[PDB]
């Protein structure tokens, strides 16, 4: 399973596969790993499936209230919420979340949280378990500050490699684009990158 | 370790050895294992050093406190059945005990009780406790007499520990004697095993595994 | 997993004098084959003429020493600046040990000073409590090298007169504090050679009724 | 916080609890409500009233469903009715339905709601409820059955009864119109008609709420295909239906 | 009316009457005078026995090896606070390796007194403490009210007939601060000060109790033959 | 245990087997396996047999509460989010794997929920031991936009794949078809395969064949009074 | 070993037309040693019959548990509890102790007084209601019972055809099982009349 | 239980006459993958104390949280607590110690090793060590982790005891720490070229020099070696 | 473990318990009683796990006597057994069990009949005309089917019991140093000094 997020000039573009294997039998193959936790701050889930979803519901409860009392959260804020649930039940709740989002004041930001629960800011992130095959590809051909067209190909091309080398990554490539223009979903079916 | 007491018609001779260990080596040989609970009750330390030393001193808190409330010094039986109840809470918490509370009262005579880790409470009139309890029994039980003298009962005590000291690896050091009368315990001195061994052998013409 | 106790080595030797007390211990501080520090005490003054050393595993050593120096303070506060005996210090220490008996302390603790006869005492404890008044006793790693030697020279153990041939025991010796100090450094010089957990610095707290003296002397550093 | 742990329901010197009597006073201020138990149904009727005509009474419930067989109707305080309907629903499911797999008999649910009344005379810091409920229902063992729960905490089974501000007039009219045999169509014809000598505002189907616990419906059950289950015997009648039957008085 | 037996109720004149009544607990207590400089602070206390066979009541309480409190109110109430100060002094040493600051120790004190004046069944503490201590900011003298208000002063007094001591100090204010490195005189200026609160009570070797704190002296209480060289 | 839940254009159809097992032995040739949270929220359950029946009965309880406290229809999500939350606390010590299906005012739905609190959404999901087999048939015949008369056939042939090839599955095939703003129809015993032959003889016995040692009559009645 | 095979026990139950019958063995063992040939595993609350298999002590605990719950039902609602209503209470009591449960396997057998239908139901350890209108078998000779019972049984039997079938079904598994047998009691439950008939059978 | 997940490398350090040097590198390895680069492990605290943390990245972040609260805590009440009752190095130490012990007892440890490097208000040096066992000690040369037996030997060859701290100047110490990063960098398989460095002086304050690289490496010899022994 | 047989003849319950108590490697005491008088006509004998036995025998004797002084009417054997059954049930659900097997004999003065009862460590009450617990059980349940007859007198029953003991003495490889016999009958609770 491969999850990623990349920062670019107009904001941040998120990227996921859709295969969730358990064992040898693929339970679901159209999984939507890209979750809205506010309305301009979306996340990416990887790892132990029930334990990531449980946390996400609680983070959603935290941010819906945060909005209603104190004002709109930031990428920073949301990631922090996430960390402190993984950190304080860090023996039994096993979660890798990439919190990506578009602020109207600081633009796109990416945070990566691995399984211990430590935040780290990054200009693109990769976490998962199918992202150990594309580590060297993602760093060499990535550029900070790419225009829009470029970004969408960068994340496609990586996931295409992830699909190829990792059999726990597959199906549709889902991308959610977070920008000031708004919130736009793109979907790329297999022939469209298996062509390359 | 080897600790014993036996009633006879003068009261109770309590005798213990004074060497203890940890590992396969002599940690101490200065240790006294006869813990005064009261000045009318003697208790013995065998098994775990800490646990026996701690509780038997706490029993003497509850003995002292008994005297004040009822205006009357406690029975031997009442002392043992405080300790048994307490201990039994700490069962399956790793707590090892292995004590006898011995007292002379005027309404029970000499009495010995054995208390256990498990929380058994047994009465009886010869009780030998320790890793060397097998070797104390022998000599005690072959020359036990109820109708026995006070000179002779301290020497029967002396000798049950000196066999035990000899054959058991972990006993040794010194032998302690106590004659428990009605008016509290009298201490009947300290006999180093080093010095004691060869005097008993010269007197009785016993010991003849051991060169001489 | 987690493992919750270690060992930080070193050794102590408490010698109860006849009118003095001495409490010595090496100050070598180690973990595994590493030498953490050349010098870092294992003998602490607690004041009110009682010295204390807990040697074994360091982390317990620091905390149980610490919880003793408060039990000193609170005693002065609520019993109104009465003298705290060595004898009353001991009983007190036993509850501190025993308080944790299920996740227990890991240090052999030896105290020394002068009590209410003016005679040297050393009290040594086992890790889950129990204590005994001794004339000499060691604790720590290297303790079984130091002990059978000390028994030889102090208590004259197994030495008989010359020409008697065992019929008479060798007569006891009245000691002075310099006679003893000579003997402490030498027994430690041996242990340092022949064991790897001893060395560097030797720190000797002496208690006399005139105050508590601290005398440092070096060992070999290896 | 709390620092009250003593009752404020107390006996008077000539006997009788003062507080349970006062609470019963607040009930006879309220609306007029009636229940008539027939041989094939129970019909209940109450009158709906609002702050203003700009207030709707179609989004307010003065008849509630507790279980699919046992309904409620009140005279007394609106607020007290609200909480006491919800706590009954919660205890109907939790103290019998889970365990016994079916919904409670009418008697058995009545008995349970009577202890809630009791703990608001008893226990510190609380005052009694200020509603008298009729709890009409149907169970398999008492047939159709009518009870009247009061703030006292006691219940009495009835044949037909009235509570509210018109209670004394109502029951004198009900004495002469209860018959041994009453059909469900006849029962509705007495209950609207009684309530009409206790109305002085508007009389329309939008101001008169009527609910039958008649006989069963396999059309409000929501499914078909299990013949064990027979749907709600409770069936609240919309404003229009009630209105046809007002023109047929 | 019932505003006076309820600690939770105001008072149309904008007070609470209970804290006020509690402030009168200090007036019926005994007198004490504190004066401090930049290197040494001093408490000079008048103990007061009941009758001829009775002992004299200690009025300087050792809080630490560098901190002391003295009561002037009611004794039973002072025993709750004395522990509290000790508890937060050992916690500050234990955790943060810090000999608990005098000024911060006042601020803890406030909130213990406040939380029972906010709460019913509670009461303000009737005692009012003068708290000396020597930290890295130098010597300090705090006056603690039953109100929970703490104030920092060159020298003050509380007790009975306290106003006359405040006067002796208001005059002699600019003498003792410029005394530094001479505890002998600092002790002497407070003996004269508490002598203005007497009314034929005199000062003997059983009446006078002085305790000092230094930059070169710990906490010490003098009494008996040790205050007999300062009569 | 083969349980399909197939979404279609106007609704959802969920069908299951009638076999309940206890170990390798077939407890019951026919038993219900489709249960009813709410009249518009059906569910079938796979995994551990007791913990299917009770967890349905229990979130069943709280939704019925909740639907009447809100004076509105109980939504598919309402059920889903309580199930989910409840199962996570015991950290996957309660063995249930439910296909949850239903219609509500805000459309047709179909969910699956694992014993911890993963939830997935397709337009066709299956859980059980039959899951594998069921799923195969669906992916060949299935398309987007199926009619009712289409849907039911797809559901039936899907469970029959389950019966032939899985051994935890057998006997009759139950269906429940739900369409939006029409009554939910329970067609228990829709399609019966494996109809039991006539036994070769009767194994009835004349009177008196077995031996009695003693007899008595024992009373189930209350005490009477003459 | 097995916590439900350490004293054995079996219960068989069958329906007929207008009648039910239930039956248990009378064996209480402690492992290999037989202690008793006269311990019941069937009890009766009213006209409902609850046969309980599995671990020795939980048969007895559970009998006094439902004794408590049946009293409060009858007192409030002023009738004897029906078979169908009771089955739901047997399920919930097991499930309350979901972890570390009662290591039993009861059988509910009655004839409803409100509809006149034979009605039977079963339970495992945790308790899943097992509908039938055939028969339900439970215990430690239950593998044998499931085969044996099905083979003789013809759908619907007369009240005293039913005594010959359920008696043979019980005998033949019980003498091919080691922890079952050793004297047995068979009940025939008609509308209003229950007869308790002990059986002559192999004691060895 | 808690066992390491993401782990740093080593923080290394020594005393000199007028202050202390302490340096650490910027690494969070997640075992085999060296996954976080440019995530700093030295945390300056106060204005004269740098607290260099090794071990867990997760845990470390949450102990930076408590240090920041502690500056907020000491500032409160008192305006003279930022001048003469500031957070001393022995203070920052004492709280970190006490936290470790208490977490060790509940058997969920905060898995870190810390050096608390500073200079007192008195002008004394302070370099003191704590780890996750709860063990404390001071030395003239100190190092966490792997560096406690790699880097520590080289550093300890400049200052051997407590009478060569006066004789070791700011320029010999600077060199030794540079050198020891490079010695680690060869023979330690979790390391990064980038490292942060603090220098604590008792007259120029704390200087926080970031983003040094290791240079002057040896590799020139490696064209000579061929095979393992049989191949030449 | 230790011997523990009951045998209920038509006018008396005859219980017997072993003398020897072996805790450690060595018999420490050779005459200890393993019974407690609950009520004047109700007797409870015990053997089981060392040190649970003392606490569970004395606990139940406090509660039964309390109930007896209350109503001044002692509870039936039937009742005693059930209360006994109840605690052992509770103790295996609890954190650490009492594993103490007991034989309860009593004369019921209300049926005017002697009655015997067996309650195992799990808590199963059973009426039985003779019973046994532990390994002791294995050699005497078969020997007792041979000679027992329901209508026996007490002195017949004592020689049967000395037959039972004799069989144990050889075939058991564990010493018990003979039994102590105690009879429970309607004239009180008596002892026999013959083995």
């Amino acid at each position: 399973t491969s999850i990623m997020a990349v920062t670019f000039k107009d904001g941040v573009i998120l990227g996921a596969d859709s295969r969730t294997t358990t064992g040898a039998y693929i339970a679901n193959r159209v999984t939507d790993k890209l979750t809205r936790v506010h309305d301009k701050i979306w996340c990416c889930r990887s790892g132990s499936a029930a334990d990531t979803q449980a946390i996400a519901d609680i983070v959603q409860y935290h941010l819906e209230l945060y909005t209603s009392q104190y004002g709109t959260p930031s990428t920073e804020t949301a990631a922090s919420v996430f960390k402190e649930l993984c950190y304080e039940n860090k023996d039994n709740l096993t979660a890798g979340i990439i919190v990506a989002g578009y602020d109207d004041k600081n633009k796109g930001e990416v945070y990566t949280i691995p399984l211990g629960g430590s935040v780290h800011k990054l200009p693109y992130a990769i976490a998962g378990s199918g992202s150990t095959f594309i580590y060297g590809y993602c760093d060499k051909n990535f550029r900070e500050n790419m225009s829009k067209e470029e970004t969408v190909d960068f994340i496609k091309h990586s996931l295409s490699q992830a699909i190829k080398w990792d059999g726990s990554s597959g199906g549709v490539i889902r991308m959610v684009v977070l920008t000031a223009a708004g919130v736009e979903r793109l979907i790329f079916y297999p022939d469209e990158y298996e062509q390359l | 370790t080897t600790t014993l007491a036996f009633r006879f018609q003068g009261g109770i001779i309590v005798a213990v050895d004074s060497r203890a260990t940890a590992g396969n080596w002599v940690a101490s040989q200065t240790v006294k294992k006869v813990i005064e609970i009261n000045p009318f009750l003697l208790g013995t330390m065998a098994g775990g050093a800490a646990d026996c030393q701690f509780w038997e001193t706490w029993l003497g808190s509850q003995c002292r406190l008994h005297e004040l409330r009822e205006k009357e010094r406690i029975s031997v039986a009442a002392a043992s059945k405080i300790l048994s109840n307490l201990v039994y809470q700490y069962k399956g918490a790793g707590l090892s005990m292995g004590t006898m509370i011995c007292g002379y009262t005027r309404k029970e005579g000499p009495t010995i009780y054995y208390v256990d880790s498990d929380g058994t409470r047994l009465k009886g009139d010869i009780f030998c406790v320790g890793s060397g309890q097998t070797f104390a029994y022998g000599v005690l039980d072959s020359n036990y007499k109820w109708d026995l003298s006070v000179e002779d009962a301290l020497y029967l005590g002396k000798r049950s520990i000196l066999a035990a000291a000899h054959r058991d690896a972990y006993s040794g050091g010194s032998v302690n004697l106590y004659h428990v009368t009605e008016d509290g315990w009298i201490y009947h001195g300290n006999h180093d095993v080093g010095e004691l061994f060869w005097k008993v052998k010269e007197e009785e013409g016993s010991f003849n595994n051991v060169i001489g | 997993q987690f493992n919750p106790y270690g060992d930080n080595g070193g050794t102590i030797l408490g010698i109860a004098g006849e009118d003095f007390a001495v409490l010595a211990g090496d100050t070598r501080n180690i973990t595994d084959y590493s030498i953490n520090s050349r010098y870092e005490p294992k003998v602490f003054d607690c004041g009110d003429n009682i010295v204390m050393s807990a040697n074994g595993f360091a982390a317990d050593g620091d905390a149980l020493v610490k919880r003793f120096k408060n039990s000193v303070k609170w005693y002065h506060f609520d019993h109104n600046d009465k003298k705290l005996s060595i004898n009353s210090a001991a009983r007190n220490i036993q509850h501190l040990l025993y308080g944790k008996r299920f996740f227990p302390y890991y240090v052999h603790t030896i105290i020394a000073g002068l009590d209410e006869d003016g005679k040297g005492a050393v009290y040594s404890f086992d890790p889950v409590g129990s204590y005994e008044r001794e004339q000499c006793r060691a604790g720590g790693a290297a303790a079984s090298l130091i002990m059978p030697f000390l028994d030889n020279q102090v208590n004259f153990k197994n030495q008989y007169e010359p020409g008697t041939n065992g019929k008479v025991k060798k007569p006891l010796k009245y000691l002075s504090v310099e006679e003893v100090i000579k003997l402490v450094r030498d027994s430690f010089t041996s242990a340092t050679e022949r064991h790897i957990q001893v060395g560097d610095g030797l720190e000797i707290l002496i208690v006399t009724k005139d105050g508590v003296r601290k005398e440092f002397y070096e060992l070999k550093r290896d | 916080t709390d620092r009250y742990s003593f009752s404020l329901t107390t006996f008077s010197p000539s006997g009788k609890l003062g507080q349970i009597d006062y609470a019963l006073t607040a009930v006879k201020q309220g609306v007029t409500s009636l229940g008539i138990k027939a041989t094939n149904g129970v019909v209940i009727a109450t009158e709906k009233k609002s702050s203003s005509p700009l207030a709707m009474s179609e989004t307010l419930s003065k008849v509630s469903l507790l279980t699919p067989d046992i309904g409620a109707v009140y005279s007394g305080m609106g607020p007290d009715y609200r909480v006491l309907v919800d706590k009954s629903r919660k205890v109907a499911h939790t103290s019998y339905k889970r365990i016994y797999g079916e919904y409670p008999p009418t008697k058995l649910l009545v008995s349970e709601v009577a202890k809630i009344m009791q703990e608001a005379t008893q226990s510190g810091g609380v005052r009694p409820f200020g509603v008298s409920l009729l709890i009409a229902g149907h169970d398999e063992f008492n047939g159709f059955s009518l009870y009247q729960v009061d703030p006292s905490g006691s219940y009495f089974p009835w044949k037909a009864t009235a509570i509210g501000k018109g209670s004394v007039a109502a029951k004198t009219f009900l004495e002469k119109r209860w018959n041994d045999e009453l059909e469900l169509e006849d029962a509705i014809h007495i209950a609207l008609l009684t309530l009409k000598e206790s109305v002085e505002g508007e009389f329309n189907g939008d101001t008169i709420e009527l609910a039958i616990i008649g006989d069963e419906n396999p059309d409000l059950l929501g499914y078909t295909g299990i013949p064990t289950d027979k749907g709600p015997r409770f069936r609240k009648l919309t404003s229009q239906e009630i209105n046809d039957r007002l023109e047929a008085l | 009316n019932n505003y006076d037996g309820d600690t939770v109720t105001f008072s149309p004149t904008g007070r609470l009457f209970q804290v006020e009544y509690a402030l009168e607990a200090i007036k019926q207590g005994s007198v004490t005078v504190g004066l401090r400089s930049n290197t040494h602070a001093v408490l000079v206390a008048l103990k007061r026995n009941a009758d001829e066979l009775s002992s004299y009541q200690k009025k300087i309480i050792k809080c630490d090896e560098h901190m002391g409190l003295s009561l002037a109110g009611l004794a039973p109430d002072a025993r709750v606070l004395s522990n509290y100060l000790r508890q937060q002094c050992n916690y500050s040493s234990l955790v943060f390796n810090r000999k608990l600051a005098v000024e911060r120790a006042g601020h803890l004190l406030c909130d213990k007194a406040q939380k029972n004046t906010q709460s019913y069944g509670g009461r303000p503490y009737g005692v009012g403490l003068l708290i000396i201590g020597y930290d890295k900011s130098g010597a300090h003298l705090l006056e603690f009210q039953p109100s929970g208000n703490v104030t920092e002063l060159y020298g003050t007094a509380i007790g009975a007939r306290s106003q006359g001591a405040k006067t002796y100090l208001e005059r002699t204010l600019d003498t003792f601060i410029k005394i530094d490195g001479n505890p002998d005189e600092l002790i002497k200026a407070g003996v004269e000060a508490i002598s203005q609160s007497l009314r034929d009570e005199s000062l003997t070797v059983d009446n006078l109790s002085i305790a000092i704190v230094g930059k070169d002296t710990p906490f010490t209480i003098y009494d008996g033959e040790a205050v007999a060289k300062y009569i | 245990t083969t349980i399909v839940g197939v979404k279609f254009n106007n609704g959802v159809v969920i069908a299951a087997d009638t076999r309940s097992t206890q170990g390798p032995i077939v407890a019951d040739k026919n038993c219900a396996k489709l249960h009813r949270i709410s009249p518009k929220i059906w569910c079938a359950g796979a995994g551990t047999a007791a913990d299917t029946e009770a967890v349905t009965q229990l979130i069943g309880s709280n939704i019925e509460l909740h639907s009447l406290y809100t004076s509105r229809e109980p939504r598919v999500v309402s059920a889903l989010q309580m199930l989910k939350q409840h199962l996570f606390k015991y950290q996957g010590h309660i063995g249930a794997y439910l296909i949850v299906a239903g219609v509500d005012p805000t459309g047709s739905h179909l969910f699956s929920i694992h014993a911890h609190g993963s939830t997935d959404v397709g337009y066709y999901l299956s859980l059980g031991s039959g899951s594998l087999a069921a799923m195969a048939v669906l992916e060949s015949h299935w398309k987007q936009d199926l009619t009712k008369e289409e849907a039911i056939k797809l559901a039936s042939d899907a469970i029959q794949a389950g019966i032939w090839n899985d051994l935890g599955s057998g006997s009759n095939v139950d269906v429940c078809v739900m369409e939006i703003g029409k009554d939910a129809e329970y067609l228990r015993n829709y399609l019966t395969p494996n109809v039991r032959e006539e036994k070769q003889k009767s194994y009835k016995f004349p009177r008196g064949t077995t031996a009695v040692l003693k007899e008595s009559i024992v009373n189930i009645c209350d005490i009477q009074e003459e | 070993s097995d916590p439900s095979s350490i004293n054995g026990g079996i219960v068989v139950a069958m329906t007929g037309k207008d009648c039910v019958a239930i039956a248990c063995d009378l064996r209480l063992g402690s492992q290999s040693l037989g202690v008793s040939n006269k311990f019941e595993k069937i009890f009766h609350y009213g006209h409902v019959f609850l046969g309980i298999t599995g671990l020795a002590t939980d048969v007895t605990t559970l009998n006094e548990m439902f004794r408590y719950k049946t009293n409060l039902y009858k007192l409030k609602e002023e009738r004897a509890i029906e078979p169908e209503t009771f089955t739901q209470l047997v399920s919930s009591s097991l499930y309350e102790r979901r972890f570390g449960p009662y290591f039993v396997g009861p059988v509910v057998a009655g004839i409803n007084s409100k509809s006149g239908k034979p009605f039977i139901a079963g339970f495992d350890l945790i308790g899943c209601i097992d509908e039938a209108k055939d028969f339900i078998v439970s215990g430690t000779a239950s593998d044998q019972l499931f085969g044996m019972c099905e083979s003789l049984y013809e759908p619907n039997l007369e009240p005293e055809d039913l005594f010959e079938t359920i008696s043979q079904a019980l005998l033949n598994a019980a003498d091919r099982d080691a922890l079952s047998g050793w004297g047995a009691v068979v009940y025939i439950i008609k509308k209003d009349e229950v007869v308790k008939r002990y059986l002559k059978m192999r004691q060895d | 239980t808690q066992q390491p997940i993401v782990t740093g490398t080593s923080v290394i350090s020594m005393k000199y006459d007028n202050g202390v040097i302490i340096a650490a590198d910027n690494l969070g390895s997640y075992g085999s993958l060296l996954r976080f680069n440019g995530v700093e492990r030295l945390i300056p605290v106060g204005d004269n104390t740098v607290v260099g943390i090794s071990g867990d990245i997760s845990d470390m972040q949450h102990i930076e949280r408590l240090l920041k609260d502690l500056v907020t805590e000491n500032a409160y009440d008192n305006p003279l607590a930022d001048a003469e009752e500031a957070l001393e190095p022995s203070y920052i130490f004492e709280y970190l110690a006490t936290v470790m012990y208490q977490r060790r007892s509940k058997m969920n440890p905060l898995w870190n090793a810390i050096i608390v490097a500073g200079v007192q208000s008195n002008g004394d040096q302070f370099l003191r060590y704590v780890n996750l066992l709860g063990v404390t000690y001071s030395s003239p040369t100190l190092a966490t982790g792997f560096g406690a037996h790699m880097a520590n030997p080289l550093l300890r060859k400049v200052v051997d005891r407590e009478s060569d701290i006066p004789k070791t100047t700011v320029q010999v110490a600077e060199e030794a720490i540079v050198n020891a990063m490079r010695v680690l960098y060869y023979r330690d398989a979790r390391s990064s070229r980038n490292f942060s460095l603090a220098i604590i002086d008792k007259n120029t304050g704390l200087t926080f020099k970031k983003n040094l690289q290791v240079e002057n490496m040896k590799w020139d010899f490696a064209k000579d070696i061929k095979g393992y022994g049989t191949q030449k | 473990m230790d011997i523990i047989l009951g045998i209920r003849v038509q006018d008396s319950v005859i219980l017997a318990s072993s003398k020897a108590v072996t805790r450690g490697i060595s018999v420490l005491k050779d005459s200890d009683d393993k019974t407690r008088q609950l009520s004047p006509h109700t007797l409870m004998s015990f053997a089981g796990e060392a040190g649970d036995t003392v606490q569970f025998a004395e606990y139940i004797q406090a509660n039964i006597q309390l109930y007896s002084i209350r109503e001044d009417y002692e509870l039936s054997p039937q009742a005693v057994s059930s209360f006994v059954r109840q605690e052992l049930a509770k103790s295996i659900r609890s954190r650490r069990p009492y594993q103490v097997n007991v034989l309860i004999g009593g004369y019921d003065k209300k049926k005017n009949k002697p009655e015997l009862y067996q309650i195992d460590y799990l808590g199963t009450k059973v009426e039985l005309p003779y019973g046994a617990h532990g390994y002791s059980g294995f050699y005497t349940f078969s020997l007792l089917d041979h000679h027992y007859r329901p209508d026996m007198t007490t002195e017949e029953g004592l020689d049967l019991l000395k037959l039972c003991v004799q069989e144990l003495e050889k075939r058991m490889p564990m010493d018990f140093k003979g039994v102590i016999v105690k009879i429970v009958d309607k004239d009180g609770i008596r002892q026999v000094d013959d083995f």
